[PDB]
RNA sequence: AACUUUGAAGGCCGAAGUGGAGAAGGGUUCCAUGUGAACAGCAGUUGAACAUGGGUCAGUCGGUCCUGAGAGAUGGGCGAG
RNA sequence: CCCAUAUCCGCAGCAGGUCUCCAAGGUGAACAGCCUCUGGCAUGUUGGAACAAUGUAGGUAAGGGAAGUCGGCAAGCCGG
């Protein structure tokens, strides 16, 4: 606490901020700041960086958005948040309770990802996937990482801007979720063309259809093609998005609503909403990083001690080189178990090995999920705290009575919700979605806020 | 629980990180009053109780 | 007392039940001019006589 | 439970005086 | 809300007021009659020996039965007092109006009491119990006060052991700012 | 923070008690949490105040039944009524 | 739940009034008074510093012993 709240004093006292509004800004003003504020990030998520030529290649930033300003993403935003939260709510840092050392808490949590902007650079400089510091020097290396500082800079306040009432919502949320909404649209009309062997055919599934109709006389080869491309975005695979939409959308609205009300005050009966997804898309997003790197352990590890049964029981790995790159897979053991297909008919070969990759990806992020409570500090006790800093109270109940009540949903809602994560994203990957069942429930999620203010606003706008 | 949390953040980091997610928050008020009061009875008085009877016959 | 028979215990009750302050929405009726509840009852100040 | 910790933690309270201000909420450190 | 008096130059002024203040209004009014006219300095140090029993409050107009004391022959008086309610109201009051005069940009160590002024407020109705089956009046006696500060060319300096205090945390403060934020 | 709480002292009521329970009367004063504006003839971080919510479970404990001193219909009598 | 020097009636948290049950050790004739254990309390709607007069409630007085006063009022003597 002492080495940890004083180092930032000095810093944060520099750093800029962004002013709070004198009255509550107009809606048709926050709307005008938002639409502003996301079309330059889009803006941001086009233009290429300047300077890199060597590798990540160039030919596919001619195609990409791989390589724009964009290229670190709203992601050390991201980490930056959870990181805090995660040890802060541990209880391994401790945070300033006072709102003055709150907001320095706040720009402690900016600084982070000002911090892990220039450590992901760092990364993607020196190994070449922008090119060697060599090739490039200091004054290159010193563009790229001014500009992907910039830009993270940029949507740093352009958030910021957001959550302080000039817009609506948060930035981060509308910028991935915009992302996800672009990339489905996209797939489905793009004007790419692709040079096969076939010919010369465009990329859109929607555009494919209608160019190939007319381009192939055989229009039921049309039907087979258009819709069952093995390497390119199909028809179904916009059907299965689609599918999987609407169900997030009910399984979006399942909440238990429990009653409470102010003990200060009569009446002013409200509610606190445990939310199915109690645990967001946290639980399957830490496992599905366990698992990949578990794969990339894995190929390391059984290349010297391949001979011993058990490192080969553990997990097998080959080197798939025909044709394509040389890509890693695994040949079996627990790694090949802990794998999902690739293709419908693999599920039907070896019936025994996707009932044990399902009870993994259930079990993980149920278990993720249960686990992750108490480290977050969203269990009851934690939830009850909130609420009685808040003066909130369960009608006829005593404070630690609540916590009795709380945990009649919270700990079930944290698995069930975990295991809900994990069964709909399973569908996601297996029949092909576009953004995974992290992406979609992301993508519905953020629009149904949005879709609620907008109501709201409505209703005098 | 500890251990097995921080081993998630190592692998984060590198290719995988750029999928993520969102943070929550729950946080809400209302609005405060304060008007007060309370009756009782309204006091009486005239019991005549004199004492100093004094006949100056 | 203890001892109590049904009629005083009904009407106890509904003198339990009036003696409450306002909501305060009250105040915000279009042509309203109460400001508090002033028929309130204090067991000690002021008896019910039965 | 042995009585004489009656005495223990009434002298060990007595101590207090010295240590004015930052009196540690909690001896039982473990947990 | 209108003064008493108006600011000579209103620019290098600073103001202050209370009403309804549950501080005897007798003991107010010589309080405030003994700081009149003090630099912001002088007259908070003299309140803070009223908070002592070091310096007394001479007790000039109500003055019926008010005890003789030794400090009262600084003020060429042979009665005072030492109210510690007053004294205390009337420091909070100066702070307030310093802190005013620091929001203004003011020279706060050339400020002087130029106008002050006690007035009664509404009295506050509680009841005593007499003899023969009687009730009758207990009345609190509360004030408004208002004062004027001014900037002279006499300038003294805040105490050095006075500035060097902690800025004492409110932890009740938090509390609600907590609920509000 | 003289007055709240815990600890330690020194004291008092001294089993016809300043103890533990009831009848009549009170009627929520009971219990938990919060406030410290008004009230509690100083103060209070406290309260039997105020505010928000709770709490009284019976074949067997009483009522319910009996009749006591008495009260009181019908028949009848009186009575302008 | 209170059941009463603060939950009842006396205008109030009023030295008043208001029906009962249980009932330890010592001294002692004793449910007397005095001290104590169980249980309870915080001095009774405030505190601090002084220790004038006059009070209110307690005491003690040489020698005399009702001479005081309407009157031994008051106190005192006696006391198991
Ligand atoms: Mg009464
Ligand atoms: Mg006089
Ligand atoms: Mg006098
Ligand atoms: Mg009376
Ligand atoms: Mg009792
Ligand atoms: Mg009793
Ligand atoms: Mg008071
Ligand atoms: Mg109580
Ligand atoms: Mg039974
Ligand atoms: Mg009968
Ligand atoms: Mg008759
Ligand atoms: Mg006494
Ligand atoms: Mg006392
Ligand atoms: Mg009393
Ligand atoms: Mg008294
Ligand atoms: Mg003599
Ligand atoms: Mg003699
Ligand atoms: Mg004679
Ligand atoms: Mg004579
Ligand atoms: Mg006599």
């Amino acid at each position: 606490a002492i080495k940890f709240l004083e180092v930032i004093k000095p810093f944060c006292v520099i750093l800029p901020e962004i002013q709070k509004p004198e009255r509550k800004i107009q809606f048709k003003e926050k709307v005008l700041w938002t639409a502003i504020t996301l079309f330059i990030f889009l803006v941001c998520c086009q233009i290429p960086l300047f300077g890199i030529m060597s590798s990540d290649f160039y030919w596919m930033r001619v195609i990409l958005n791989r390589g724009t300003l964009m290229e670190l993403g709203i992601s050390p935003i991201v980490t930056s948040g959870l990181i805090m939260q995660l040890l802060a709510g541990a209880k391994i840092i401790e945070v300033g309770d006072t709102p003055k050392d709150r907001a320095l808490f706040n720009g402690a949590q900016k600084l982070f990802g000002m911090i892990i902007t220039i450590g992901q650079s760092i990364v993607y400089v020196m190994t070449g996937m922008y090119g060697d510091p060599s090739e490039m020097g200091a004054g290159i290396c010193l563009l790229i990482t001014i500009q992907l500082f910039v830009a993270g800079l940029i949507v740093l306040l352009l958030d910021e801007l957001l959550q302080k009432g000039y817009g609506l919502g948060s930035g981060i949320s509308l910028f991935i979720a915009t992302n996800i909404c672009e990339t489905i649209v996209w797939k489905a009309f793009s004007p790419t063309t692709v040079n096969t062997g076939r010919g010369m055919e465009f990329e859109g599934a929607i555009i494919a259809l209608f160019h190939l109709l007319a381009t192939r006389t055989d229009k039921v080869r049309a039907l087979r093609e258009a819709f069952y491309r093995q390497n390119l975005p199909n028809l179904m695979n916009l059907i299965a998005t689609i599918f999987v939409f609407a169900v997030v959308i009910y399984f979006q609205g399942f909440r238990v609503d429990l009653p409470i009300k102010s003990a200060r005050y009569r009446g002013q009966y409200n509610t606190y909403p445990i939310k199915l997804f109690y645990t967001s898309n946290i639980p399957i997003i830490l496992q599905s990083a366990l698992v990949s790197n578990l794969y990339v352990i894995s190929q390391m590890l059984s290349a010297r001690f391949s001979g011993n049964l058990l490192v080969s029981l553990l997990g097998t790995w080959s080197d798939t080189s025909s044709g394509g790159p040389a890509r890693a897979y695994p040949v079996g053991g627990l790694c090949h178990y802990l794998s999902p297909p690739e293709s419908f008919g693999s599920v039907l070969e070896d019936p025994v090995h996707a009932v044990v990759y399902i009870v993994f990806m259930l079990g993980s992020c149920a278990f993720f999920s249960k686990t992750w409570i108490e480290v977050s500090g969203s269990s009851a006790k934690d939830v009850a705290k909130q609420l009685k800093e808040q003066q909130m109270v369960m009608r006829g109940h005593r404070e630690t009575s609540m916590v009795h009540e709380l945990n009649r949903y919270i700990p079930t809602a944290a698995a069930f919700g975990g295991l809900c994560i994990g069964a709909l994203s399973v569908l996601a990957d297996f029949l092909g979605a576009i953004g995974s069942g992290t992406g979609i429930l992301l993508a519905v999620t953020i629009i149904y806020q949005y879709f609620e203010i907008f109501v709201k606003e409505q209703s005098e706008v | 629980n500890y251990i097995l949390l921080n081993l998630a953040v190592a692998d984060l980091f590198m290719v995988f990180g750029g999928f993520t997610t969102t943070l929550y928050t729950s946080l809400h008020g209302y609005f405060v009053f304060g008007p007060t009061g309370m009756p009782g009875p309204t006091p009486s008085g005239t019991n005549v109780g004199s004492s100093g009877r004094s006949p100056s016959v | 007392s203890s001892h109590k028979t049904f009629r005083i215990k009904r009407f106890l009750a509904k003198k339990q039940k009036q003696n409450r302050p306002i909501p305060q929405w009250i105040w915000m009726k279009t042509g309203n001019k109460i400001r508090y509840n002033s028929k309130r009852r204090h067991w000690r100040r002021t008896k019910l006589g039965l | 439970v042995a009585k004489q910790r009656i005495r223990m933690a009434n002298e060990k309270h007595s101590k207090n005086i010295t240590q004015r201000g930052n009196v540690a909420k909690t001896s039982r450190n473990a947990p | 809300v209108r003064y008493s008096l108006d600011p000579e130059n209103p620019t290098k002024s600073c103001k202050s007021r209370g009403s309804n203040l549950r501080v005897h209004f007798k003991n107010t009014r010589e309080t405030a009659q003994a700081i009149k006219g003090m630099h912001i300095r002088k007259a908070t140090k003299y309140l803070k020996d009223v908070t002592l029993k070091k310096q007394c409050v001479p007790f000039r107009r109500y003055n019926g039965g008010v005890g003789r004391c030794a400090q009262a022959k600084q003020w060429g008086w042979t009665q005072g007092r030492w109210p510690k309610k007053s004294a205390e109201f009337l420091l909070h009051m100066l702070k307030n109006a310093e802190s005013n005069a620091e929001l203004k940009g003011l020279d706060v160590d050339s400020l002087v009491i130029e106008h002050i002024q006690v007035n009664k407020a509404p009295k506050m109705r509680r009841r005593t119990y007499r003899a023969h089956g009687r009730i009758n009046p207990y009345m609190s006696s509360p004030c408004h006060i208002e004062m004027i500060l001014t900037e002279k060319e006499q300038i003294v300096p805040k105490p050095e052991e006075e500035v060097a205090q902690k800025k004492k945390i409110s932890q009740k403060k938090l509390k609600k700012q907590k609920l509000m934020a």
